[PDB]
């Protein structure tokens, strides 16, 4: 059991107890796949409202 | 946030008007559009139902539909018939004769223009306007046939809005007219395809709950209809007040629908108790919570106990400490368990609203999507077929330019919709 | 000075935003107007409390945050709260239609219209930081808009703000605390898409919470206020570093230097103690060893699991009050003894300990009795994925049968994207295993 | 009433208990994956412990002691008895062993190996591990260990160990313990002796291994009561004086090692499990601790009684339902 690393502050203090010793995507990615989800979901509508114009 | 509503036919204006009334009174509406309530918990949601009008005028988001002028007087001329707005009647002359086909394809086709306008203005006086509510029969030829032609004009205007029905299925305990399996079984057709929520409410079960349950030897349509306001109030609750419930029609019916095509509802209202000794006793959880789940209480002549439920949603009213309808809950669940699917964790949900209807203390309304739900459209198709293999009553609908195929592809659909329901019964984890 | 930013985002984390604010200006003498009159820099200053509050040249002190909600019933609250006044309008977003517990339309749907505008809003405030070290963002997991917006947020701030630290504190769901049956898929949906993109993430299982209400509170039915305010201290003991002038994880880069070996494994345990009744009159006080005894004690941990069935990787004991070195490490002396910690064998086995002398505030007229010393662990142990098996079980249940995968599908995600995500989750459960294993 | 479910169809005992429980017409079985169950008789191998205690409303209770297998493994027994302080590397009731790998103490045991060898000692020494239902030669005990791809134990040989007569026999003895969700330790009044039918030769690989596997008395089984009698008429002592006292005390001594462990008391869920001890008696009326099996078989006659005695004590404890078998080892 040994203490190391003592700080010493106004608020408070800090300290370390050792006890044993050891053995991204683009903006360009992001908005394709967004714009990629507003086709499929502009194409399901497009199969809605030709069904019903039927 | 806005739900514009819509009645069509003898009797989707019925219990569409009961409806106005029972909540109308609820918000604490007087007949004349004025409000004369106490709480304002009655006016934090009001506006979802309730268009405001100048000079502290709330005047129901309501359009009534018919293809004959009777049941327009009737509504006129009754106990809050002043509330509507005059512009939203919209009614023919030649009526339907219980005949899909008329007010599908023929007389109707004359009128829905007419009110796809009122539709179109109500529509857009609403600041985000959530869907549409439709009250109507299967059984006659207005809120049927027509019914069912709106819904598909309505879809095809507002893709995205949900569409949310309380369809009244027919029974030969109730009514005579023998082309009525003919009736529903188009409309059960329309329905799978373009709603995203229906309330089955079968006259079959209302009759049942009259004459066995409350005793009642000469049961009238203000009888059912009162069983119907009272669960289409309940049902309503999360949406018009206030409470521990962020939810709206879309949120419900994710929660409800798990797949596409099973989307109709088994309701069920408690309490239910004939006259008149024990209408005096005092209600508790416990005991609400049996009845809700009684095969006898559902509002669909069909037997929960034969199928699963795949989802439940349960709401109660009044007076009561929550920590006993979570144990009343969890107790249903945990000692009948096998009556739920396994392969959809924690699915029956309760919310609690404190305001009670009028006239009971506490009160239940249940919510169940039910694999036995099946029972119903079998009943149907047993009468559709036995009719249709000698092409009976027929010449009623081609002599309004319809194809045999049209009904053959309507029973073909209601068959595959039976079998879906069962294919999950037999499904386990 | 290094300035910390706060993001809310759904009902979740507006709530239990609303909730920490009004504890901060409680833990450092904020009125509900904007005024703190023991800052005697009017206008400016370089102190800690200064990391999480701008000066106004009026005096005023402005919360570094922002509130998104994709309809507006929650945040309408805090614009009409007590704590109105400390906001301005530009920090509250509201849209009109809500993701509806759908992830897909959080992120996919609704998410793509108002994401700029979120982002525009985080700019200003960046704008007013000389040295921004990251960001905190609050989001349950369930909600549509905690789940698919939130996801998106973290994949955008990368971009705009790379290499800055994003910590997150999560809600993790449980029927106990309201939940949607789809929860376990917003869930799943949102942990793999946001795990890249943050450097420590502190989880709170409604569960765990709950309980504590229920058992240590005496509460029959715990509402969200009650969550929220237990959340609070708990959120409150973690950033009181960033706030107050000290030398443990004074940075949000020290969270993960301190307590995330792994990159992907950086979910620390959170337990703390002790929670008192307010309403117990008696008030014994405990000894700063009966307080950390506590830490190691299943019931006090923010979420339901067994840590003596697993390793850790990184401890950290941060108390709050009456609390003197000398007591702390006999208290680690004993606990070693009396207790099952089994370190990996990579890493030492060892405390790191901070002290703030001041004590835990409470908020007048909450459920919480004041105390005079505090302890909350952080701790990065295997025991944790535990909550992960429990939500991958409850996710294949309903996926084997594509239940409710419609809804998702219809929203323009495509099916492709579910599995892909419970193959990410596999991999953190092998990862916590092999980590944690010896046979 | 109360619910459970099966999910170890093999368990002779639990398939056993099930059927008790059924009869009571107070429980009911709910197939395997529903989780709205009160009791779940688990699996031997991967138990969803991290699952329990997580339903809302539910009491739930599982048959076995997430970690007691550290207490049920061959190799980590062997550790746990050395590297705990409670039981220390001198621990006088088990037999000197080593782990060796095909943490390492190979080295170690040569080292004991000369030191005895040299002693001119007896110096018989059985190989085992935890995959598989003896020599004087360390050349022919290690190049056995790896040939075998699995940890193994090389653990020393009882070479004088107590005989029964007629029949100069070698034999095992079997308790069955079971530990409550409240951590109370019971010994199961009767047990059994897995005798050898081939007298014991010193110097054939069946009159040394006494298990029923391998294998006077019917079916190579003999109860307390006669082993009893015999003891007083060939030796003029009892069995609670010169065994079961010993047998009591090893019990004790490993379980409440492990209790802070495994120990359910404070958590969301609740456990018991049944154990099974196997001991040996030398010529002094020395009794050693062989191994524990934490899902142990029955004695085909005591199947009634010890199953009726989970039901009561374990299960019917924490549910109840609208004399004593077991012997309450104080502790603690
Ligand atoms: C709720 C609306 C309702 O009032 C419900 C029933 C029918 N009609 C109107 C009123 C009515 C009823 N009976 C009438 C006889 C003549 C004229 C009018 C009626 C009503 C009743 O008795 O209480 C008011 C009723 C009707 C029936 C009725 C019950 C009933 O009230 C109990 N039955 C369920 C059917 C019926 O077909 C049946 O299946 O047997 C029970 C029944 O048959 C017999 C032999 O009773 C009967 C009775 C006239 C026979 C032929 C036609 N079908 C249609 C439905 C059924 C009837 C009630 C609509
Ligand atoms: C809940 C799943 C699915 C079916 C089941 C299993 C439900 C369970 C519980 O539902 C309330 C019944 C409950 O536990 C009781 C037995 C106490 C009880 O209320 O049963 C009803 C009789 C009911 O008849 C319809 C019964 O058959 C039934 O519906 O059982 C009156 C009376 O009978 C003795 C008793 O007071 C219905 O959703
Ligand atoms: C059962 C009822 C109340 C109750 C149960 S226990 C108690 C103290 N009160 C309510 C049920 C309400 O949902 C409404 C539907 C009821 C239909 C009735 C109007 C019915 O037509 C009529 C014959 C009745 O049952 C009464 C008039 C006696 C009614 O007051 C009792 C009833 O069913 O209402
Ligand atoms: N602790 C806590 N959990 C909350 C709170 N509000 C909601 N939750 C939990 O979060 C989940 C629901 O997510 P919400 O935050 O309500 O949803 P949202 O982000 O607004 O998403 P949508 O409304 O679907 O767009 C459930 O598990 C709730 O129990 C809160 O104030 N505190
Ligand atoms: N240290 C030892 N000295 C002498 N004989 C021993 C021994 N260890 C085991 N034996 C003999 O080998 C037999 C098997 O004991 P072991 O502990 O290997 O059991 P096992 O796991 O192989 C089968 P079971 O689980 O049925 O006991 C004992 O019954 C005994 O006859
Ligand atoms: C606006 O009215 C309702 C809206 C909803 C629900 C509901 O039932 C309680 C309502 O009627 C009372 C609802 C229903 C069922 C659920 O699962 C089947 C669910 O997870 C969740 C819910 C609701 N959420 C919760 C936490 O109950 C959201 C949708
Ligand atoms: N519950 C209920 N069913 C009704 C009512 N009026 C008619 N029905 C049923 O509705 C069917 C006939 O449809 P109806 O509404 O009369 O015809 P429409 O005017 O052409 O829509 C039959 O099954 C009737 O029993 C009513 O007030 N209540
Ligand atoms: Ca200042
Ligand atoms: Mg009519
Ligand atoms: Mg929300």
């Amino acid at each position: 059991m040994e203490v190391i690393e003592l700080n010493k502050c106004t608020s408070g203090q800090s300290f370390e107890v050792i006890l044993k010793p050891p053995s991204d995507p683009s903006l360009e990615e992001i908005q394709k796949k967004l714009e990629a989800a507003e086709e499929r979901r502009k194409y399901q509508e497009a199969e809605l409202l030709k069904h019903l114009a039927e | 946030r806005e739900i514009v509503h819509i009645q069509a036919g003898q009797c989707g204006n019925q219990i569409g008007a009961k409806f106005w009334e029972v909540i109308s009174d609820e918000h604490g509406i007087d007949p004349t559009g004025s409000y004369h309530g106490d709480s304002d918990l009655q006016l934090e949601r009001i506006n979802v139902y309730y268009n405001e009008a100048t000079g502290n005028k709330y005047v129901p988001r309501a359009i009534l539909v018919d293809l004959e002028p009777g049941t327009m007087d009737s509504v006129r001329s009754g106990p809050f018939g002043q509330i509507f707005r005059p512009d939203n009647f919209v009614f023919g002359q030649s009526g339907a004769g219980n005949n899909w086909a008329k007010g599908h394809y023929t007389e109707g086709a004359e009128l829905v223009d007419s009110v796809l306008d009122v539709v179109r203005k109500e529509s857009e006086s609403c600041d985000c306007l959530q869907g549409f509510q439709l009250t109507h029969s299967l059984g006659g030829g207005t809120g049927s046939g027509m019914g069912t032609l709106l819904i598909s004009k309505i879809r095809e205007e507002y893709p995205d809005r949900i569409m949310n029905t309380f369809s009244v299925m027919p029974s030969p305990k109730v009514s005579d007219t023998v082309v009525e399996p003919y009736n529903a079984t188009l409309s059960v057709h329309q329905l799978v395809e373009n709603t995203d929520e229906t309330y089955c409410i079968d006259n079959e079960a209302l009759y049942d709950i009259c004459f066995r349950t409350l005793k009642l030897t000469t049961p009238t349509y203000g009888d059912l209809n009162h069983l119907v306001s009272a669960t289409m109030s309940g049902v309503t609750t999360c949406l018009r007040f206030p409470g521990q419930l962020n939810a709206d029609l879309r949120k419900l019916a994710v929660n409800m629908v798990p797949f596409p095509r099973l989307h109709f509802f088994m309701p069920g209202f408690a309490p239910l108790t004939s006259r008149g000794s024990q209408q005096y006793r005092a209600l508790t959880v416990p005991e609400l919570t049996q009845q809700m789940f009684d095969s006898k209480n559902m509002m669909a002549a069909c037997d929960p106990r034969h199928g699963r439920y795949l989802t439940v949603a349960a709401i109660f009213r009044g007076r009561m400490s929550m920590k006993e309808v979570d144990e009343q809950m969890l107790n249903v669940q945990n000692k009948n368990s096998s009556y739920f699917v396994e392969w959809i964790p924690n699915n029956v949900k309760t919310a609690v609203c404190d305001i009670p209807p009028r006239g009971l203390k506490m009160s239940a309304t249940f919510i169940g999507n039910s694999t036995a739900i099946q029972e119903l459209f079998k009943r149907i198709s047993e009468q559709f077929t036995a009719m249709f293999r000698r092409k009976a009553f027929l010449h009623w609908y081609t002599g309004e330019g319809m194809d045999e195929m049209e009904f053959t592809e309507a029973e073909s659909n209601m068959n595959d919709l039976v079998s879906e329901y069962q294919q999950y019964q037999d499904a386990t984890a | 000075m290094r300035e910390c930013i706060s993001i809310h985002v759904g009902q979740a984390g507006v709530q239990i935003g609303n909730a920490c604010w009004e504890l901060y200006c409680l833990e450092h003498g904020i009125q509900p107007d904007g005024q703190m009159p023991s800052d005697k820099t009017i206008g400016g200053g370089d102190d800690s409390f200064n990391t999480f509050f701008s000066e106004t040249g009026a005096g005023k002190h402005v919360p570094r945050a922002v509130f998104v909600d994709l309809e507006p019933t929650v945040i309408d609250e805090v614009r009409t709260g007590t704590y109105r006044q400390l906001f301005h309008p530009e920090q509250l977003i509201t849209g009109k239609e809500d993701a509806a517990n759908n992830y897909a339309r959080g992120h996919y749907t609704i998410g793509k219209e108002i994401i700029d505008l979120v982002l525009d809003r985080i700019r200003k405030l960046a704008d007013q930081c000389t040295g921004l070290q990251g960001f905190l963002v609050f989001h349950s997991f369930g909600g549509g808009t905690g789940s698919g917006f939130t996801s998106l947020l973290m994949e955008r701030l990368s971009v705009d703000y790379g290499k800055k630290s994003k910590l997150e504190f999560s809600i993790y769901p449980a029927p106990q605390v309201s939940t949607a049956v789809v929860e376990p898929y917003n869930s799943i949906l949102t942990t793999h898409t946001t795990l890249e993109h943050s450097d420590c993430a502190f989880m709170v299982d409604n569960e765990a919470i709950y309980d504590i209400c229920r058992r240590n509170l005496d509460i029959e039915r715990p509402t969200y206020t009650n969550l929220n305010r237990l959340i609070s201290q708990i959120v409150s003991s973690i950033t009181a570093s960033l706030r107050f002038d000290g030398a443990l994880n004074v940075d949000l880069t020290e969270f993960q230097t301190n307590l995330v070996p792994y990159p992907r494994i950086h979910f620390p345990l959170a337990t703390y103690a002790p929670v008192i009744s307010a309403e117990k009159a008696y008030h014994e006080q405990l000894s700063v060893a009966e307080i950390t005894n506590a830490c190691f004690e299943p019931a006090n941990q923010m979420v339901k699991c067994d840590p003596r069935h697993g390793k850790y990787m990184a401890c950290c004991l941060l108390y709050r009050g009456d609390v003197v070195p000398k007591d702390v490490n006999a208290a680690i002396a004993t606990i070693k003894t009396k207790r099952s910690i089994q370190f990996v064998d990579w890493c030492p086995t060892g405390f790191k300990v901070g002290i703030n002398y001041q004590p835990p505030t409470v908020v007048p007229g909450g459920d919480l009795a004041k105390v005079q010393r505090a302890v909350c662990m952080l701790s990065n142990t295997t025991a944790i994925a535990e909550a992960w098996a429990r939500l991958d079980h409850k996710f294949d249940l309903m996926y084997a049968k594509r239940a409710f995968v419609h809804w998702y599908v219809g929203e323009g995600m495509e099916e492709g994207e579910f599995s892909e995500a419970r193959e990410d989750m596999a991999a953190l459960e092998k990862d916590y295993e092999e980590v944690g294993v010896d046979s | 009433m109360y619910t459970f479910v099966v999910r170890d169809e093999n368990s002779s005992v639990y398939a056993e208990v099930s059927r008790l429980l059924l009869a009571t017409g107070q429980w009911k079985r709910l197939r395997k994956d529903n989780p709205r169950f009160n009791l779940m008789l688990g699996e031997r191998n991967r138990l969803p412990f991290g699952r329990l205690g997580h339903e809302p409303g539910l009491v739930q209770l599982v048959n076995y002691y997430r970690g007691a297998d550290k207490l049920c493994r061959k190799a980590s027994l062997v550790k746990l008895i050395k590297t705990s302080p409670e039981l220390s590397e001198s621990c006088t009731w088990f037999p000197e062993s080593y782990v060796i790998y095909p943490t390492d103490e190979r080295e170690v045991f040569l080292a004991a190996y000369n030191r005895r060898r040299e002693g001119r000692e007896g110096n018989v020494w059985i190989a085992k591990s935890s995959a598989g239902a003896i020599s004087s030669e360390a050349s022919e005990l290690l190049d056995f260990i790896d040939e075998q791809g699995q940890v193994h134990v090389i653990q020393k040989y009882l070479e004088k160990p107590l005989l029964l007569e007629p029949g100069h026999r070698k034999f095992d003895i079997r308790s069955w313990v079971l530990v409550d969700h409240l951590y109370n330790i019971y010994l199961y009044r009767e047990g059994v002796l897995r005798t050898s039918s081939e007298p014991y030769n010193s110097a054939d690989k069946t009159c040394h291994l006494t298990n029923h596997c391998i294998q006077y008395e019917e079916g190579n089984e003999m109860f307390f009561e006669e082993f009893n009698q015999y003891l007083m008429d060939a030796l003029n002592t009892t069995l609670e004086n010169s065994i079961l006292l010993q047998i009591k005390h090893i019990i004790r001594s490993c379980l409440m090692c492990i209790e802070p462990a495994i120990s359910t008391k404070h958590l969301h869920y609740q456990s018991f499990q049944l154990f099974g001890f196997d001991f040996m008696v030398d010529e002094e009326l020395k009794v050693w601790l062989i191994e524990v099996n934490g899902a142990p078989a029955c004695a085909q006659k005591l199947y009634a009684e010890l199953c009726q005695g989970i039901v009561d004590v374990a299960i019917s404890s924490v549910f109840p339902l609208a004399t004593s078998i077991f012997i309450k080892l104080h502790h603690h």
